[PDB]
RNA sequence: UAAGUUGGGCACUCUAAGUUGACUGCCGGUGACAAACCGGAGGAAGGUGGGGAUGACGUCAAAUCAUCAUGCCCCUUAUGAUUUGGGCUACACACGUGCUACAAUGGACAAUACAAAGGGCAGCGAAACCGCGAGGUCAAGCAAAUCCCAUAAAGUUGUUCUCAGUUCGGAUUGUAGUCUGCAACUCGACUACAUGAAGCUGGAAUCGCUAGUAAUCGUAGAUCAGCAUGCUACGGUGAAUACGU
């Protein structure tokens, strides 16, 4: 994922935080083809901390975003979304007769 | 900015070629033609004008 | 050895037999064989003593040698002696015209 | 929906050569395909010399199946083939095995294959076998 | 001894009807006129994108048209000259009076 | 390459004209991209404006696997970590 | 004598079929069909108009021709022939049209548009 | 005539503008007789013939203040403007996209057949001449249905190579040169000589395409002093599959 920051300079602190979080999804299933992160300071002028995230999946993908006061609140709030946006999928359950 | 560069491509030269044929109406240098000296987009605007003949369109 | 220099293959045509030596390509071989009026015909070393003298000597017209390796060594040695702004880019993967390193990891580097 | 017929063979007045040169016709190059195939009709009609159609028609009745399978949860059904698909797939494994001998010539691998296949041997008679071991093994739960 | 001409304008009606203007005024005071011998009338091409900053793949095309007309006349005389330079209008045509 | 053949800006050479007959100098500042070595420049020093600052290069004997336009490429360490 | 004649059109390849009573013989561009058109062993199909019309035959041939390659250029031969056979006898039109070969194939190449490159392949999407 | 070169003819093809033509139109059938649908005849073309243009209301606070313009803010001996040089291209690496190889369906070499489109004014530079070739000399013609650019490749005919990391392979680096530019070192392309890397069809995973399509081989054009594995346009060759949902 092109962890790029518009008007905010991605430190190693931020990269560590991010990747750390998505590691937790190895519960299901990782399977790590790619992942992206869009972060930006969009002045309102209360002015943001925007987070938009993208997950490419097996035979499909799931984007995810959210805004909040600061970067860490945006990464934590956008979490618990790209998990339930993922869970569930399958099973599906057998037939025919006849 | 381009404001002095307007004179740059109009100024004289030490020699033949450190020059360019930018657009007249616009100042976009790139994506221009030696036929009309117009940027990519003024041509679009004034092709819709049908100012010059001009044709336009869709017979290829 | 056999006829000339070092490491000649046996029962191989002239067309590439004269080329395994360090410094012959493919046209230069055709020239030197054209000089002794010899050609294979077809896949094989058919050579007797008859043409052996000319193929042993006409080969001497050039520095098809380790002296050509020596030529390389002494020339690059001339390069990196001086300052040298191209012996530095001699190590990056860059010839004297430039090659814009992004996917040149590579075969001139590891 | 129709299948864009080929008229006759202009060589011996058959047809399936034409259907077959086109399967050798890679890169849209016809003449080299036609070349190497008719050459194979020289080689196979030479070795144990005979007509084209003995080794050809026999061999392509030694590998050219009668039943195939298809999936549909996932239950693989044995199925009767439409004769265009039958002949189609016969020639499919014909060329697609012809390269798979791993040899040098344009034609020996071919003429070896059809000669061998007229004799009910090789991987094309084989895929007929194994295919018909998926047929009547899988009669039960999907027919 | 003959007269010849070349025409170039970018409308197919006006140019040939104008040919009928000068030809009518020509065989008025002359004759032996070659009819409107057509010519291939080639074109051009000009491609531009529907964009300003990005989106290159989504674009648009233009061209140019270029009519030529070959007309002649034989057994010349100063009357067909005045028929040449008498009535060319509309002036989108690019007459080239020659011999 | 060049059109038969080697050349000079015709001010730098006009400078070393004044430098080279007498007791030579060990100092020349310049810009020197459109000029290159040949055996009149010997025994002198040059310092070509790299793009930020000139730096000394003394003309040595067989400086022939080398030229005037550059001696320390302005990519300058490196540009790369390794 | 007499001679029939017609025109031919397909695949950017044009032919002025000149079809005369005779042995049945070809010199296209004053040059034989066979060595001229590589390879080619397909000329039964070029004589199938005789296999179906005034069968067997034969009538000798002449034709001037230019444009495109052998496929259309060998295939630009027929509709001038078969049309010249309508001009010979419209009776066989029932034997022709039930078998084609006087219907000139209206198909040809396409134009380009954004999407195409060196090989005529439209682009991929973003995987990963 | 070597040659449509000359005479002649526009007959043919060709050539650009108005014509006629395909509209379920004619018929047969199915059909609440209607709507329609299935079939058949002819016809060059039967089911909006094929494609092109045209893209509803609108979503994405989509994109662009660097096309142009501009609300507001800010600057103004500088947040403006002039010059020579650098740099925008560096690389332990990664992502995408394309290009080229991993070979006998082939590589090396000799002879030979076939297009479309389009550029040209001082630009297109014919022949001849020099040269290993890039190119250099000369100069006929020509604002083009003309003359030139420019010769098509795949292919066809043969010879050889005879399955090697090979005449595969073609990166690497050096040497010697041509063009342009005042200037080819960071940073132009190309020619001659040598050197010959990895690589034997690519793993999980993953992408496009329904017929002249895919696939493959060529051609020109712009952008231009110089310069396209890119883009646009042109053609050549040229199949497999489509049950069913």
């Amino acid at each position: 994922f092109e962890i790029h920051g518009d008007n905010l300079t991605i430190t190693d602190a931020i990269r560590n935080y991010i990747e750390e979080k998505i590691g937790k999804l190895e519960r299901y299933f990782n399977d790590v083809p790619n992942a992206v992160a869009h972060v930006k300071v969009k002045t309102y002028s209360n002015s943001a901390t925007k987070i938009e995230v993208t997950i490419p999946l097996k035979n499909v993908t799931l984007r995810a975003e959210e805004r909040n006061d600061d970067l860490y609140a945006g990464i934590d709030l956008i979490n618990n979304k790209l998990e339930r946006q993922v869970r569930k999928y399958k099973t599906r359950i057998n037939r025919k007769s006849r | 900015a381009k404001t002095s560069m307007v004179a740059k491509q109009q100024k004289k030269q030490k020699y033949a070629v450190r020059e360019y044929t930018r657009c007249e109406r616009c100042g976009r240098p790139h994506s221009v033609y030696r036929k009309f000296k117009l940027c990519r987009i003024c041509f679009r605007e004034l092709a819709y004008k049908g100012q010059i003949p001009g044709v336009r369109k869709a017979s290829w | 050895a056999r006829i000339a220099g070092v490491d000649i293959p046996r029962e191989k045509r002239v067309v590439i037999s004269l080329t395994y030596i360090y410094g012959i390509g493919t046209s230069t071989a055709q020239k030197i064989l054209e000089e002794a009026n010899v050609s294979a015909d077809t896949r094989v070393k058919d050579l007797t003593d008859d043409e052996l003298g000319r193929i042993r000597e006409v080969v001497d017209g050039y520095k098809v040698e380790g002296d050509l390796r020596r030529e390389t060594n002494l020339n690059i040695k001339r390069l990196m002696e001086i300052s040298s702004y191209r012996g530095i880019r001699h190590r990056r993967g860059l010839p004297v015209r430039g090659q814009k390193t992004k996917n040149n990891a590579r075969t001139r580097k590891g | 929906v129709p299948k864009r017929d080929v008229l006759p063979d202009p060589i011996h007045n058959s047809k399936l050569v034409t259907k077959l040169i086109n399967k050798i016709m890679l890169d849209g190059k016809r003449g080299t395909a036609q070349r190497i195939l008719y050459s194979a009709f020289d080689l196979v009609e030479q070795r144990s010399g005979r007509d084209a159609l003995e080794v050809f028609e026999e061999a392509i009745n030694n590998i050219m199946p009668v039943l195939e399978v298809k999936a549909r949860s996932n239950y693989q059904v044995p199925v009767e083939v439409r004769p265009e698909r039958r002949t189609t797939l016969g020639l499919r494994w014909l060329v697609n095995y012809a390269r798979l001998r791993g040899e040098k010539t344009m034609e020996d691998r071919l003429a070896n294959e059809i000669l061998d296949a007229a004799n009910n041997t090789g991987g094309a008679v084989k895929k007929r076998e194994d295919t018909h071991k998926m047929a009547e093994a899988n009669k039960a739960f999907a027919h | 001894q003959k007269i010849r001409i070349r025409l170039k304008a970018y409308d197919h009606r006006v140019i040939d009807q104008s040919a009928e203007k000068i030809v009518e005024t020509a065989k008025r005071s002359g004759a032996d006129v070659s009819g409107p011998i057509p010519l291939p009338t080639e074109k051009s091409v000009y491609t531009i994108i529907r964009a300003v900053h990005m989106y290159k793949d989504s674009r648009e095309q233009f061209e140019q048209r270029t009519h030529k007309r070959l007309i002649d006349i034989v057994n010349p005389t100063p009357k067909t000259v005045d028929a040449l330079m008498g009535l060319n209008l509309p002036s989108g045509v690019d007459i080239e009076i020659k011999l | 390459s060049i059109k038969k053949g080697p050349f000079v800006d015709e001010h730098l050479m006009k400078k070393v004209e004044a430098q080279e007959g007498s007791e030579k100098k060990q100092v020349i500042k310049t810009w020197s991209r459109r000029s290159t070595i040949f055996p009149n420049f010997i025994g002198h020093t040059f310092a070509v404006y790299d793009g930020r600052k000139h730096v000394p290069v003394y003309v040595t004997e067989d400086m022939v696997g080398h030229k005037l336009g550059e001696f320390a490429p302005t990519r300058t360490f490196k540009g790369h970590v390794a | 004598q007499v001679e029939y004649r017609g025109t031919g059109r397909r695949k950017n390849s044009v032919a002025r079929v000149r079809l005369v009573p005779g042995e049945g013989n070809i010199t296209v561009n004053n040059r034989d069909v066979r060595e001229y058109l590589p390879f080619e062993s397909l000329i039964l199909d070029l004589n199938q108009p005789f296999d179906v019309t005034e069968t067997k035959g034969n009538y000798d041939v002449l034709v001037n021709v230019h444009g495109g390659g052998f496929t259309g250029q060998a295939q630009a031969i027929r509709h001038g022939i078969a049309r010249a056979l309508l001009e010979a006898d419209p009776e066989y039109r029932g034997s022709l049209k039930r078998a084609g070969l006087l219907t000139r194939d209206p198909r040809m190449k396409e134009r380009k548009k954004p999407g195409l490159k060196a090989a005529r392949r439209s682009p991929q999407f973003s995987k990963r």
